[PDB]
């Protein structure tokens, strides 16, 4: 096994706080959900490859155990694709104006409900913690580390 | 009207000299800072002279000899050269906002 | 729209309007067109950095 | 180190007309991450003021 089977102890309880009936199944939702949260950020693709169904288009159908989750997490462990820090901040260079990286907030917020996988705005609201003033200028160097610390 | 309105503009003219010419044209420094996603693993970490660090570059898109012609200053580009670097670019950035 | 702080200026608003004046002050109807400019002009957009 | 490193720029004269070249722009580079600055602007700054 690629994991520890001691630290299962860990996972299993951490399986119980959801605001669920824990009675031993999840549904595919609460499996992106627990995998979003605890396990290393993922992404769609990954969810409905490593032990997915891309056929699926209702993820509140399928349910599954508890076992169920430990093959799925030791597999992203080894199958997973992270880039580094170096790639993120060219990435958002990309975008820069100035130069200097200290872009307004509107910038972020367009390029994270628009670009990439469209997120929402109310959820970026509560991450986007910069000042609203005259200027308005968020960095990324802090901004983007806060954000990859995991 | 449209015949002879096109003849005496240039707009033929100017258009052969687009396909036979190289229209597109990008500065050395230019070219890294803007085209160094699609080729990461091709230049040192070191600091290296522009025009050396686009030669790598280009060897290692897979671009044909006639599809490009470096220069002194600038690098040249045939016309749908450049254009096409452009969208895998886009994929690129793409997969990095992922 | 890419300034969000200043969004809708009078610049920007008055930009569209004056160019209407100095078009009906010389434009109108012709042999070869309704509407022609019979003044040549050369606008001049600046931009800061 | 950047006072250092400038003047190492061996700039070249073009064989068409009197207009000065950087073949090598290394230096340039280096002063420009030693400063704080952008190397693009710098050399367009440095041969076409
Ligand atoms: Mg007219």
């Amino acid at each position: 096994c690629d994991f520890s089977e001691e630290q299962t102890a860990e996972f299993k309880e951490a399986f119980q706080l959801f605001d669920r009936t824990g009675d031993g199944k999840i549904l595919y939702s609460q499996c992106g959900d627990v995998m979003r949260a605890l396990g290393q950020n993922p992404t769609n693709a990954e969810v409905m490859k490593v032990l997915g169904n891309p056929k699926s288009d209702e993820m509140n159908l399928k349910t599954l155990k508890f076992e169920q989750f430990l093959p799925m997490m030791q597999t992203i462990a080894k199958n997973k694709d992270q880039g580094c820090f170096e790639d993120y901040v060219e990435g958002l260079r990309v975008f820069d104006k100035e130069g200097n990286g200290t872009v307004m907030g509107a910038e972020i917020r367009h390029v994270l409900v628009t670009l990439g996988e469209k997120m929402t705005e109310e959820e970026v609201e509560q991450l986007v913690a910069g000042h609203e003033d005259s200027n308005g200028c968020i960095n990324y160097e802090e901004l983007v580390r806060m954000v990859l610390s995991g | 009207l449209v015949l002879d309105q096109l003849r005496c503009n240039g707009v033929l003219e100017g258009i052969r000299i687009c396909r036979q010419g190289f229209p597109n044209r990008v500065v050395f420094q230019e070219f890294r800072q803007r085209y160094e996603i699609l080729t990461p693993n091709s230049i040192p970490k070191g600091f290296m002279d522009g025009k050396q660090a686009c030669v790598l570059m280009i060897k290692a898109l897979e671009l044909d000899s006639n599809l490009y012609r470096i220069g002194q200053s600038k690098v040249f580009f045939r016309a749908g050269v450049l254009a096409h670097l452009e969208e895998e670019r886009d994929l690129k950035i793409t997969d990095v906002i992922i | 729209s890419h300034k969000s702080k200043k969004d809708q200026g009078e610049l920007e608003r008055q930009l569209l309007q004056a160019n209407p004046i100095l078009e009906a002050f010389g434009n109108a109807k012709t042999v070869k067109n309704d509407n022609s400019s019979r003044f040549g002009k050369f606008i001049r957009i600046n931009f800061d950095v | 180190s950047g006072v250092l490193q400038l003047g190492n720029i061996v700039f070249k004269k073009e064989r068409n007309t009197d207009q000065a070249s950087m073949p090598d722009n290394t230096a340039a580079q280096k002063v420009s991450h030693l400063l704080g600055i952008n190397v693009t602007d710098f050399t367009r700054g440095i041969l076409t003021p």
